[PDB]
C-alpha cells in the first residue's frame, strides 16, 4: 500500500457524447470519469499513467485534475481538548 | 567433446563447491567459538 | 651519455631522445621520408627510431666492430 | 530489573519502515 | 518401396545430424 | 554538444595558458542514538523533514507538478477506450479499486515462484491446470507447473503439488517484483463454489525472466535375452543399430540395481546391443537407462473480468481436467502395471 | 507504442535508459543525409554488448540502418567477453556499461579488448580514478576495471577486465550542496613502447603549470614494457582532483599524437584539469552524465547536488529533455544563498527504481 | 538465451 | 525429531509386466544380494 | 463489441487445451518408454542427455602433442632422466 | 550474556547463504546471516530445517535464542508467528 497509487472509486459518471452512442452504436467505446479519493503513493500530474481497475484491464489515463474537497474535515473546513462540533461532522 | 566440459565443469564445481563450506566452517568455528570460550571464562570468573 | 637527443631545427626545441644505446652513437641517419631515425653506435648495434614516437622498430648487431659511418640509398628505405 | 528492561526494550524493536 | 523409404529416413537422419553437428 | 565525444569542448592552450598564469579564483576550493533501530528511524524521519521542506519551499503548481496528485487529494481522473459492458453493467455495490502500475508490473513472461497447496484445500493441485491467482491489484488465471531443484541440480517438472511443503511453479503471466506474495483459487464462480475451501495455494513469487528450462524425466526400458554372467544381450531398447551407436556407453541399471554400460550394438537383429554388468543379471530383470527431455511453458493468458459480465459472480474459464473427464464422460486414465499389488517372497535354496 | 526520436544523437544514453525503465524505444532519421547512412560498426557492436547482457530483449535495424528498435530485457549479465571494433576503443563501452552493473542477475565479468585510448573518448583511468570512485559515493561499494594489457591508436589491441562486485538495489538518495574541498591534486602517466624519459616529461610538464598552488602532487610514472605494452607506441597523462573530506574527485585526460612535445601535452593536462575545477561545483560536466541518472532511478526521495554556472550549457539541457521523456521526471533548479559563488542545486527524485531482476 | 537480433541491413 | 509423519510413509514396490509374466518374479535389489552373496560363497570355495 | 471478441479467441483455445488435457500423451511425456511405443529413430530425432560410466578415452591432438614433446625437450635440456643406475 | 542480559533478540533476515547447497538437510542449508537490530551487528542464525528455511524471507522480522560450529543462535519466531507453529500447519505467516 506504501509502495503504490491506488484509489476507490466515490462516484461513477460517463462522459461518451449521445451522438456518438447513436451514430455508432452502443458498442462503440466509451470515454470515462472517475471521482474519489487518492491514496498510498503520490499520483504524477502528467497524463499517460499506467493503471489497473479490478475486473477491467489495464487502461491509461487520460486526464487528471483535483477538485476541491467535497468532505471536507472539521479541522480543515474551519481553517478555511475540544470535543467535535455537531455542526462540524459531515456526510458524503 | 561434450563429455571432456560437462565432467570438468562438474569437477572445477564440486572442488568450489567444497572450498566454500570448507572455509565457512572454519570461519565460524574460530571466531565464534573464541567468545564462547571468552563467556565461559567469565563464567568461572564469577 | 649514450642517448641521442632530437631537437626541432624550427622550433629550437628538444622533441624527444634516443635511449637504450648501450654505448655512444657513431653515427646518426634520417629515412627520406623523414619519418625513421637510423642510428649506428659503438655498441656495434643499429637502432632505427621512428620519427612520429621515437621508438626502435628495430635492433640490428651488424658488424662484430663498430660501425663508425652508415648511409642511405637516396629515396629508400636500405 | 535489568533482564526485564532488557526484555521490553527488545520488543520496542522493529524493521524500519517508511509510511 | 518400403526399402527406400527406410534410406530417405536414414538420410533424414543423417541431415539432422549434420544440423547438430 | 554530444555526448558521444567523453572529453568535452575546452578552450586553446594559449587562452587557457594565459587564463591561468596564476593559480587564483580557484584558493576557496582547495585547502549519538542509544540502539541502531533509532538510527534507522531518524535517517527516514530526516528524509521525510527535508522533503517537506522543499515542497513548501516550491509554489503549490511547481509542487503538484514534482510530486504529482498526493494522497488525500480529491481528484479526477478521465479514462478513454473503456469497454462498452462496463458502464452498462454497472452495479454500485460492487467496488471499483485503480491502482498505479509499476515499470515491471506491465511486462509479461515467466514468474517463478515458490508456491504450496493449501493446507485446507482438499486436494492436491496438479501441473498443467488453471489456477486464477492474485498478483498485486491484477487477478488472471494460468496454467502453472510445479517442480523441484533435485538437491539443485536440476530443475525437474513435479506432477502435483508437495502435500504439507513449497515448491518451485512456474507460470506465465505479468510480471512482479521478487518477494511480491500472492494467493490462488481454482473456482470463482457461485455455481460451482460448493463446500471446499475455495484457496487453493499460497505462494511467494521468487524471480522474474523470459523463460525457464524445466525438463522432465526419460526411461528408456530394455529386456535381456541372452546373458553371459557379467555380459548381457538386450532386445527391444532400440528400434536400430544407429540409436544404439549414440548411446554407447551410456550408464545402465536394473531394477535390481546392477549398474552396466551399452558397450557395442549387435548388427543382428536391428536395435539389439551388448552390456557389460557389475553382475550377472536374471532374466526377469528389466535394465533401465536414466534420460532428461525439455518441457515448455504454456503462454496462456485469461484475465478474469467479473465486473464486465452481467452476474458479475459467475466468470468462468479454463475447466480443471476432472471436470473435462466428467462433462464428456472419461474415465481417469490408467494402466493395469502401473498398479501396486502385494509381494510376498518365497525363501530360496540353493543347490 | 514507442517513443520515437531522431538523429544518433546520445545514441547509448536512449537505449541504456530504455533499457534502465523497461520501457521500448525507437530511435530513427540516423544520418539520413550522409554518404554512408545508418548505424556504424561500433554502435552496431556496442548495440550487440546490451543483447549479451540484457535477456528476453530485441533489437531490429531497418533495411537501410536508419532507424532502430528497441524493447528491453531483464538485466542478467554473466562472464562474457566483447570484441571493441578498431573505430573505437573500450572506454566507448564500458562507460555505458558502467551505467547498468550493479542492477543484474548475475555478476558483470566482461573482457573488453581493442584499443583502449582516443582522443574523444574515455580512458581506463577516466573511468578507475575518475568515474568509478563515484560510485563508491553512490553505494556501489567494491567495483573495479582491471587493466591486463593496453594497446595504443592505431593498432590497439589492448585488454580490459571490468568487475564490479557489488550489487545493489538502487542508488543511495545524494545529498550535497556544498562546494568539495579539495585537499590534493594526483595522477597516472602512461606510454606504450616507447623510453621512460617521455613519461617523466609528462610529469615535468604537469608539473611546472601547477607548482603555483600550495598543494602535495604525486603523479604516477608508470610504463609498460614487455608483450603487455601494446602492438603500437602511444600514451597519454590522466590528473584527477582529489577531495579526502567527502571523496569527491574531479579529473581531466588527453591523449598525445605524432609530433607532440611531451612537456606541452603534459602543461595540457595540469592546465586541463585546472579548468575543469573552475567549471565544477561538485561534480565536473565528465562526472554530470553519470550522476543525474543514477539519482532520476533512486528512491522516491528528493536529493541535492550543487551544480556551477558552467555545467548547464547543451549539454545538460539535451541530456534532461531526454530523461523525461524516459521518465517523465524533471530536475528543478533552486539558486544557492551564497553571493559568493552563483552555482546551483538541482533537486531531483528517484522514480522508486528497483533490482527486480536479483536472486532474493 | 532470449530474445534475438533481427537485422534487415543489406 | 522434526520429521513428521507423511515423510516416513511407505514406498511400494512394483512387480513384473503381465507381459513379462512367464520369466518369473520381478528382483529387487534385495533379492539380489542374496544370490550374489551366495556365488561369493560358491567362488571362494571353489577357489581354495 | 471488441470484449466480447475478446472472448471469442479465448474460448476457441479453452477447447483445444481442454483436447489436449485428455488426448494421449506424447511418448516424451509418458515417462518409462520402450522402442515399440515411441516411434522408430525417434531419439535420433531428439537431444537426450545421458550419463557416461567409464572415462571418455583421450583424443592425441596436436597441442596434446606439442605440450608433451615441450617437456621432453625440457628433461633432456636438464638431463633429467628417471633411468636405472648400476647399484 | 549473547544478548547482553535478553532472553530473546530480534533481526533483520539479510540473505539466506545456504540456498545454493546441493546437499538436503545439509547443516549449512540451515544457516541464515541476520542483522540484530538493537546494534546493527550482523550475526548468523539456525532454522529448525530446510522445510521451515521456506517460510523465512529476506526484509522479515525474526526473534533469535540461544543455541557448522559457531553459530550460537537458533531462529524461533518470525513475522508474527513462531516457526514450529507455522511447521506444524498451525498458522500461516502474516505479512
Amino acid at each position: 500500500r506504501n509502495e503504490h497509487p491506488y484509489m476507490l472509486a466515490d462516484r461513477f459518471t460517463d462522459l461518451t457524447h449521445p451522438e456518438l452512442i447513436e451514430t455508432q452504436g452502443l458498442q462503440i467505446d466509451r470515454k470515462v470519469a472517475i471521482y474519489g479519493y487518492l491514496h498510498g503513493t503520490p499520483l504524477p500530474s502528467a497524463p499517460g499513467t499506467r493503471v489497473h481497475i479490478a475486473g477491467v484491464g489495464d487502461f491509461s489515463v487520460a486526464q487528471i485534475e483535483k477538485l476541491p474537497d467535497p468532505c471536507p474535515t472539521p479541522f480543515y473546513q474551519q481553517k478555511l481538548r475540544k470535543r467535535l462540533d455537531d455542526k462540524d461532522k459531515l456526510i458524503y | 567433446f561434450e563429455a571432456r566440459q560437462r565432467i570438468e565443469e562438474k569437477n572445477k564445481e564440486s572442488s568450489d563447491y567444497h572450498a566454500k563450506m570448507a572455509h565457512i566452517v572454519n570461519t565460524i568455528n574460530t571466531e565464534e567459538g573464541a567468545e564462547k570460550n571468552k563467556y565461559e571464562r567469565e563464567r568461572k570468573l564469577r | 651519455d649514450n642517448t641521442v637527443k632530437v631537437f626541432f631545427l624550427d622550433s629550437m626545441k628538444f622533441y624527444l631522445s634516443l635511449y637504450g644505446h648501450k654505448l655512444p652513437v657513431l653515427s646518426i641517419d634520417i629515412s627520406f621520408d623523414s619519418k625513421m631515425i637510423i642510428t649506428s653506435s659503438a655498441d656495434k648495434n643499429i637502432k632505427i627510431w621512428g620519427l612520429d614516437f621515437g621508438d626502435c622498430h628495430k635492433s640490428l648487431f651488424a658488424h662484430q666492430d663498430s660501425i663508425m659511418n652508415v648511409k642511405f640509398l637516396p629515396q629508400s628505405h636500405n | 530489573t535489568m533482564q526485564r528492561s532488557s526484555d521490553v526494550n527488545e520488543r520496542k524493536l522493529h524493521v524500519p519502515m517508511v509510511d | 518401396t518400403l526399402a527406400n523409404n527406410v534410406e530417405s529416413k536414414l538420410r533424414d537422419d543423417l541431415e539432422r545430424l549434420k544440423k547438430i553437428r | 554538444v554530444d555526448l558521444e565525444k567523453f572529453v568535452p569542448y575546452f578552450d586553446t592552450f594559449e587562452k587557457l595558458a594565459k587564463k591561468w598564469k596564476s593559480v587564483d579564483a580557484i584558493k576557496e576550493r582547495f585547502l549519538e542514538y542509544d540502539t541502531w533501530y533509532e538510527l534507522q528511524k531518524a535517517k527516514i524521519s530526516k528524509q521525510l523533514e527535508i522533503n517537506n521542506i522543499e515542497y513548501q519551499e516550491m509554489t503549490p503548481e511547481q509542487r503538484q507538478r514534482i510530486e504529482g496528485f498526493k494522497a488525500g487529494s480529491y481528484v479526477r481522473i478521465v479514462f478513454e477506450k473503456v469497454p462498452m459492458e462496463f458502464v452498462k453493467n454497472f452495479n454500485p455495490k460492487f467496488p471499483i479499486v485503480m491502482g498505479g502500475l509499476l515499470p515491471t508490473e506491465i511486462k509479461f513472461g515467466i514468474v517463478k515462484a515458490r508456491l504450496r497447496r493449501h493446507r485446507w484445500h482438499k486436494k492436491i493441485l496438479k501441473t498443467n491446470d488453471p489456477l486464477v491467482l492474485s498478483l498485486g491489484w491484477r487477478r488472471f488465471q494460468t496454467l502453472p507447473i510445479y517442480t523441484t531443484t533435485d538437491s539443485r541440480t536440476r530443475t525437474r517438472m513435479l506432477k502435483y503439488t508437495p502435500e504439507h511443503t513449497y515448491c518451485n511453479a512456474a507460470f506465465y503471466g505479468p510480471l512482479c517484483s521478487p518477494n511480491t506474495p500472492f494467493c490462488g483459487v481454482q473456482i470463482v464462480a457461485n455455481s460451482d463454489t460448493g463446500n471446499g475451501f475455495r484457496i487453493a495455494a499460497t505462494g511467494i513469487v521468487e524471480e522474474i525472466d523470459v523463460n525457464i528450462e524445466i525438463v522432465k524425466k526419460l526411461k528408456l526400458v530394455g529386456f535381456p535375452y541372452k546373458i553371459f554372467k557379467n555380459t548381457a544381450f538386450i532386445k527391444d531398447m532400440f528400434s536400430s543399430a544407429m540409436e544404439v551407436a549414440r548411446f554407447e556407453g551410456a550408464q545402465i541399471k536394473t531394477v535390481s540395481g546392477i549398474r552396466g554400460e551399452i558397450k557395442r550394438a549387435l548388427s543382428k537383429p536391428e536395435g539389439h546391443y551388448r552390456a557389460a554388468f557389475e553382475d550377472k543379471i536374471l532374466m526377469s530383470d528389466i535394465v533401465i537407462l536414466r534420460s532428461w527431455y525439455p518441457v515448455r511453458v504454456k503462454k496462456f493468458y485469461n484475465p478474469v473480468t467479473s465486473l464486465l459480465l452481467k452476474e458479475k459472480t459467475e466468470w468462468k474459464g479454463l475447466r480443471l481436467t476432472g471436470q473435462i473427464r466428467a462433462a464428456m464422460n472419461l474415465e481417469t486414465p490408467s494402466n493395469p502395471d502401473s498398479a501396486y499389488h502385494k509381494i510376498e517372497r518365497v525363501e530360496r535354496h540353493f543347490n | 507504442k514507442y517513443t520515437t526520436f531522431q538523429g544518433s544523437q546520445n545514441f547509448r544514453l536512449r537505449i541504456v535508459l530504455a533499457t534502465l525503465s523497461g520501457k521500448p524505444i525507437k530511435i530513427e532519421k540516423i544520418r539520413s543525409g550522409d554518404l554512408n547512412p545508418g548505424l556504424k560498426d561500433y554502435e552496431v557492436s556496442f548495440l550487440r554488448l546490451i543483447e549479451s547482457v540484457t535477456n528476453g530483449s530485441v533489437i531490429e535495424i531497418s533495411y537501410t540502418g536508419t532507424t532502430v528498435i528497441y524493447r528491453p530485457g531483464i538485466i542478467v549479465g554473466g562472464a562474457s567477453t566483447h570484441i571493441c571494433p578498431s573505430s573505437k576503443p573500450v572506454g566507448y563501452f564500458v562507460e555505458p556499461m558502467l551505467y547498468l552493473a550493479p542492477f543484474s542477475k548475475k555478476k558483470f565479468s566482461i573482457l573488453f579488448k581493442g584499443i583502449t585510448a582516443s582522443h574523444n573518448d574515455a580512458g581506463i583511468e577516466a573511468i578507475k580514478w575518475g568515474l568509478m570512485p563515484v560510485m563508491e559515493k553512490f553505494g556501489v561499494r567494491e567495483c573495479a576495471l582491471h587493466t591486463l594489457k593496453r594497446g595504443s591508436p592505431p593498432l590497439g589491441g589492448g585488454e580490459v577486465h571490468l568487475v564490479v562486485d557489488s550489487l545493489i538495489a538502487q542508488p543511495i538518495t545524494m545529498h550535497e550542496i556544498d562546494r568539495p574541498i579539495i585537499s590534493s591534486i594526483t595522477g597516472v602517466a602512461y606510454s606504450t613502447r616507447v623510453s621512460p624519459s617521455l613519461v617523466n616529461r609528462m610529469i615535468d610538464g604537469a608539473k611546472k603549470v601547477l607548482k603555483n598552488l600550495q598543494c602535495e602532487v604525486n603523479i604516477t610514472a608508470d610504463v609498460w614494457r614487455g608483450e603487455n605494452s601494446g602492438k603500437s607506441p602511444g600514451w597519454g597523462i590522466t590528473l584527477v582532483a582529489q577531495s579526502k573530506q567527502k571523496g569527491w574527485s574531479y579529473f581531466a585526460e588527453d591523449i598525445g599524437d605524432a609530433g607532440s612535445i611531451p612537456e606541452e601535452l603534459g602543461e595540457k593536462v595540469a592546465c586541463q584539469l585546472l579548468e575543469e575545477i573552475s567549471k565544477s561545483a561538485a561534480v565536473g560536466r565528465n562526472q554530470l552524465p553519470l550522476a543525474i541518472v543514477y539519482m532520476v532511478i533512486g528512491k522516491e526521495d528528493i536529493g541535492r547536488l550543487r551544480i556551477n554556472k558552467e555545467q548547464i550549457d547543451e549539454r545538460f539541457i539535451i541530456l534532461l529533455r531526454d530523461i523525461k521523456k524516459i521518465f517523465n521526471t524533471e530536475v528543478f533548479l533552486k539558486p544557492v544563498d551564497e553571493a559568493d559563488n552563483e552555482d546551483m542545486i538541482a533537486t531531483i527524485k528517484g522514480i522508486g527504481f528497483t533490482n527486480t531482476s536479483k536472486k532474493i | 538465451k532470449r530474445g534475438g537480433v533481427i537485422d534487415k541491413r543489406f | 525429531k522434526l520429521v513428521h509423519d507423511v515423510q516416513k510413509k511407505q514406498h511400494r514396490e512394483r512387480s513384473q509386466l503381465t507381459s513379462r509374466s512367464r520369466y518369473g518374479f520381478l528382483e529387487k535389489h534385495k533379492d539380489y544380494v542374496k544370490r550374489a552373496q551366495d556365488f561369493h560363497r560358491k567362488q571362494s570355495t571353489l577357489k581354495v | 463489441s471488441s470484449f466480447e471478441k475478446q472472448q471469442i479467441e479465448i474460448r476457441k483455445q479453452i477447447e483445444q487445451l481442454e483436447n489436449e488435457a485428455v488426448a494421449e500423451k506424447k511418448w516424451s511425456l509418458k515417462g518409462e518408454v520402450k522402442a515399440k511405443d515411441r516411434p522408430e529413430d525417434a531419439l535420433l530425432t531428439e537431444e537426450l542427455e545421458f550419463d557416461r560410466t567409464a572415462k571418455p578415452v583421450p583424443v592425441i591432438t596436436s597441442e596434446v602433442t606439442e605440450s608433451l614433446e615441450d617437456m621432453i625437450r625440457r628433461r633432456i635440456q636438464d638431463s633429467n632422466f628417471d633411468d636405472l643406475q648400476r647399484r | 550474556s549473547p544478548f547482553g542480559g535478553s532472553s530473546h533478540a530480534k533481526g533483520i533476515v539479510l540473505e539466506k547463504l545456504g540456498i545454493e547447497s546441493k546437499q538436503p538437510n545439509s547443516a549449512i542449508r540451515k544457516c541464515v546471516r541476520v542483522q540484530l537490530i538493537k546494534n546493527g551487528k550482523k550475526v548468523t542464525a539456525f532454522v529448525p530445517n530446510d522445510g521451515c528455511l521456506n517460510f523465512v524471507d529476506e526484509n522479515d522480522e525474526v526473534l533469535l535464542a540461544g543455541f557448522i560450529p559457531g553459530v550460537r543462535f537458533k531462529v524461533v519466531k518470525v513475522s508474527g508467528v513462531s516457526l514450529l507453529a507455522l511447521w506444524k500447519e498451525k498458522k500461516e505467516k502474516p505479512r
